[PDB]
């Protein structure tokens, strides 16, 4: 019983830059970090991946309902890494998170991608509810500017008696994936 | 889960810091590497840093914490890094992997203290330290070749094989832009003018950057300058006074090829390039001659590329192919190379993490960064 | 046995070759990855690695099991470091790889990373293995 009723769209940040500020406000409310960095990370969004998608609502201005970042995956042309999935705090529990992820799948599939990957710990059941499974680690490809080169016999003593499943603070994290 | 922060890139020069974000194509901040202090007479603060010291340089004495590419004043250098993070970039250093640059042949104890300060004072999560010349090569779209890095305090010949500097063949020359500025002041004063102050020094630096060039045939250019006025140019000072400059235009950067002009008895950058190449593995020498890369503000003189092609040509065997590459962007190519390296897929394994530093100590830098 | 170290060095998949070599009195390859390069290190190659002419191989290069390599850093006989970093040499654009050689009381620990793997990672791994065996008076 979480049936979103609001009219929503899903657009890249770099096509609605007047909302970049509102997007930064949204994400930094969940994951506080320097506003200089959040504005820069959203400023990297581009059609070349990584790109940041905003779930937006008609109605003074449009509301930035939710955001998710999509990056390409090293050695996996058909994989996308999903990160920074968040719905506005005051709008959680209205189905906007389900629509955000489902819209991600549509967006990715239209462009030929067939596997989404992400990490979580406390929200594992949120993703399994939407079809995700436990998978293995991938490495996302970070933003590089369009202007950069882009061309690059005695016996042995005793023995000393995958950091990819760990995150920024040394916690274990679930790698989850989904075919689309 | 939240995406990981983008890495910072900080290129510490003797004259200029260039700082920005890994992946961008140009630093967001470029500011002078200075700390100023009151000449005589609270005032406001015990010290003034970077852009602030610049704006107040009238009431201040300036210190350069980096001399000839080597950090020599660690308390003031700490002040510079603090200014970079919080004042110039406006980021939290504890949130970003930080890529620093070092001068070729940086002493061991220096890069140990660099790692120590970044981890223990600024609480970075991870960091790396790269050779400036190597980054310049990456910026030129290459991984092997010899780089000529001439900035404000030091000039180096750095031969590089597959992205790894070859220290045994690095050649250092304590002559760079600041010395050339001093030299131009001197001979302009010998021309009837008077440039003798630190402020007048900055003025002469602008004169040097906007009107000097490297002659292709020095003795022939001197003759032309004595025979006519075609090479004379004028410069308007901030007070409306106008000076005119003749053969000084190309006598000044000629020092790079004839250090004896400034009283140094040492080889010119062409001879040093050649000696560097000859100290390298035979099998790669040809790749060096064909990938002579220029970096640093002091290589931006009009005519330097053609002239070092000529000189190298005359020093090298008669069949060697020689190519001199001078990217138009080489004021900042060291930083651009850092942006590249820190954005590469192969780099995630290269960072020194806070946890590698806790276990191994500052010595870890000697094992992971070269 | 000694082969239990080759695997202990091969386990993380970062390296394509590894070996433990004795350099005292008469050099022998104690353990190595079969079918690779280090397994065939010759006593003359050891002698060059541990010899006194620390200058010639800079312009001449050196060989490890016959593979031509270029010397990047040489600290193999200087106390506290006991390490040497190299990069292989190839023909016709074939990939090259990073090599690190560390020296202990009786053995040379050799590691060659696979394509793309940074030489500082190989250096760390080799240094830690060498420190373990020095700790055990090897
Ligand atoms: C913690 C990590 O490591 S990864 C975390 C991913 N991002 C975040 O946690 C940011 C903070 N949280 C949020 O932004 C939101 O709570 C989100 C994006 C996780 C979910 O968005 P919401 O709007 O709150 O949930 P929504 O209303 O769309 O519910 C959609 C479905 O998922 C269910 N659901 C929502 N949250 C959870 C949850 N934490 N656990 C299990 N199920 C959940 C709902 O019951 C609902 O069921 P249904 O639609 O099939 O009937
Ligand atoms: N167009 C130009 N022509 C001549 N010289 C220039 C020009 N632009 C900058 N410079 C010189 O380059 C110098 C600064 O260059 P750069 O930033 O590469 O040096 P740095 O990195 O600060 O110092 P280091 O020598 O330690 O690298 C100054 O001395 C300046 O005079
Ligand atoms: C425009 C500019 C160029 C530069 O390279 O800046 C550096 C750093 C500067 C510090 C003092 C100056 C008053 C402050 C800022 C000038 C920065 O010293 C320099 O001018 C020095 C002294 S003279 C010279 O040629 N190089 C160059
Ligand atoms: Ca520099």
């Amino acid at each position: 019983g979480h049936m979103s009723l609001a009219e929503l769209t899903l657009e890249p940040v770099h096509r609605r830059p007047e909302l970049l500020d509102a997007c930064a406000d949204l994400i930094n409310d969940q994951w506080p970090r320097s506003r200089t960095s959040r504005l820069h990370s959203l400023g990297q969004s581009s059609d070349a991946f990584p790109l940041c998608l905003m779930l937006l609502s008609p109605h003074a201005a449009p509301v930035v309902v939710g955001h998710a970042r999509l990056s390409r995956v090293l050695n996996q042309p058909q994989s996308l890494l999903v990160e920074t999935v968040v719905v506005a705090r005051a709008l959680r529990g209205r189905g906007f998170g389900r629509r955000l992820m489902e819209g991600l799948e549509v967006f990715a599939r239209a462009r030929g991608f067939r596997k989404l990957h992400l990490t979580t710990h406390d929200q594992v059941h949120f993703y399994t509810h939407l079809g995700y499974q436990l998978g293995e680690p991938v490495q996302g490809l970070v933003f590089t500017s369009r202007r950069l080169p882009a061309t690059l016999l005695p016996p042995p003593p005793p023995l000393p008696e995958e950091t990819q499943y760990q995150n920024v603070r040394g916690r274990p994290i679930f790698w989850m994936e989904k075919d689309i | 889960d939240e995406d990981e922060t983008t890495a910072l890139v900080c290129d510490n020069g003797s004259g200029l810091v260039k700082a920005g974000f890994a992946g961008d194509d140009a630093p967001r901040a470029v500011f002078p590497s200075i700390v100023g202090r009151p000449r005589h007479q609270m005032g406001q603060k015990d010290s003034y840093v970077g852009d602030e010291a610049q704006s107040k340089r009238g009431i201040l004495t300036l210190k350069y914490p980096i001399e000839h590419g080597i950090i020599t004043n660690w308390d003031d250098m700490e002040k510079i890094w603090h200014h970079t993070f919080y004042n110039e970039l406006r980021v939290a250093p504890e949130e970003h992997p930080t890529l620093l640059t070092e001068a070729p042949l940086n002493p061991k104890a220096n890069r140990e203290k660099m790692t120590q300060i970044m981890f223990e004072t600024f609480n970075v999560p991870a960091m790396y330290v790269a050779i400036q010349a190597v980054l310049s090569l990456y910026a030129s779209g290459r991984t092997t070749g010899i780089v000529l890095d001439s900035g404000d305090g030091v000039t180096h010949n750095v031969p590089i094989y597959e992205g790894y500097a070859l220290p045994h063949a690095i050649m250092r020359l304590d002559l760079a832009g600041r010395d050339l500025t001093d030299y131009l002041m001197k001979i302009l004063t010998e021309r009837g003018y008077s440039f003798v102050t630190t402020a007048e020094r900055e003025i002469v630096r602008d004169i040097k950057e906007k009107l000097c060039y490297v002659a292709l045939d020095f003795e022939n250019e001197m003759a032309t300058a004595a025979s006519s006025s075609s090479l004379e140019k004028s410069y308007e000072l901030p007070d409306g006074q106008v000076i005119t400059i003749g053969n000084e235009r190309f006598r000044c950067p000629e020092t790079l090829f004839q250090p004896s002009f400034i009283g140094m008895e040492s080889a010119g950058i062409h001879e040093t390039t050649y000696n560097s190449i000859m100290k390298c593995d035979i099998d790669i020498r040809k790749d060096l001659y064909a990938n002579n890369v220029m970096s640093g503000g002091t290589t931006m003189y009009p005519g330097i590329a053609d002239r070092m092609q000529k000189e190298i040509t005359a020093l090298a065997p008669s069949t060697m192919k020689i190519k001199i590459i001078a990217p138009p962007e080489r004021k900042y190519s060291v930083w651009i190379g850092g942006s590249i390296l820190a954005s590469l897929s192969t780099f995630q394994q290269m960072w020194i993490t806070k946890q590698e530093y806790d276990e191994a100590g500052p010595s870890i830098v000697h094992r992971k960064c070269f | 046995g000694w082969n239990a170290y080759i695997d202990n060095l091969m386990a993380d998949g970062t390296c394509q070759d590894a070996a433990i070599v004795g350099y005292k009195d008469s050099p022998s390859v104690w353990a190595a990855v079969p079918g690779k390069t280090f397994v065939n290190i010759t006593p003359a190659e050891v002698g060059v690695l541990v010899g006194k002419d620390r200058s010639s191989f800079y312009v001449n290069g050196l060989t490890l099991g016959g593979q031509k390599c270029s010397v990047i850093r040489d600290s193999l006989l200087q106390d506290g470091e006991f390490s040497m970093d190299l990069r292989t040499k190839s023909t016709g654009g074939a990939p090259t790889f990073n090599v690190t050689v560390t020296k202990t009381d009786k053995t040379l620990v050799l590691l060659m990373g696979k394509e793309g793997v940074h030489g500082g990672l190989i250096n760390k791994k080799c240094y830690e293995m060498a420190s373990h065996l020095r700790r055990s008076q090897y």
